[PDB]
């Protein structure tokens, strides 16, 4: 499945849950 | 590590909560 069009929508998963934790995205 | 799992299976919340700061 497309990782990098996967990965936009993980980032907004991400943004959501971790909240003001914040968090690290590396794509490789 | 969370391309792999998240993408090609669904992630709940408190899988996703792993990779937080
Ligand atoms: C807004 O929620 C998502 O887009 C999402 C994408 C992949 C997952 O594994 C989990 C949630
Ligand atoms: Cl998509
Ligand atoms: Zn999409």
């Amino acid at each position: 499945v497309n990782q990098h069009l996967c990965g936009s929508h993980l980032v907004e998963a991400l943004y959501l849950v971790c909240g003001e934790r914040g968090f690290f995205y590396t794509p490789k | 590590g969370i391309v792999e799992q998240c993408c090609t299976s669904i992630c709940s919340l408190y899988q996703l909560e792993n990779y937080c700061n």
